[PDB]
């Protein structure tokens, strides 16, 4: 039974490193379009005033 | 013929000073000038908001930081809590 328990995570821990790696960027890489959000909302009011 | 020409001429007397020229307006007692080009020129921005969205307030986006760059007091606690979870896992 302990053969299976050890073999459950024989391949997991090293494959979780790239998992832990990429998950960090994919979470904390949302700032570039956050600034684009600032200019996208800047565009809407620019359209809004001229439409007004 | 004349009855059209004279009313065409009439379009060059009564409304000629109205919009064709800027001689105010004779038939009307209220004036035409201090309504649209000065009071209602800001009228479109009297309907919307001024000095905030017509100026448009191009504002710097508020900057958000990371987890205070303080890993040692939380990563090991998370590691200690990871021990707690994996006993329950």
């Amino acid at each position: 039974d302990r053969i299976d328990s050890v073999s459950q995570l024989q391949n997991v821990a090293e494959t979780t490193k790239v998992l832990f790696d990429v998950s960090k960027e994919t979470v904390e890489l949302e700032s570039e379009a956050f600034e684009l959000k600032q200019k996208v909302e800047l565009a809407h009011e620019a359209k809004a005033v001229l439409d007004s | 013929q004349d009855l059209y020409l004279r009313e065409l001429k009439d379009t060059k007397l009564a409304p000629s000073t109205l919009q064709d020229a800027e001689g105010n307006v004779k038939p009307w007692n209220p004036p035409q000038k201090p309504n649209l080009p000065e009071l209602e020129l800001q009228g479109p921005e009297a309907l919307k908001a001024y000095t905030e969205q017509n100026v448009e307030t191009a504002h710097v986006a508020k900057e958000s930081e990371e987890g205070e760059s303080e890993p040692i007091e939380e990563d090991w606690l998370v590691l200690d809590d990871a021990e707690e979870t994996k006993e329950s896992h």
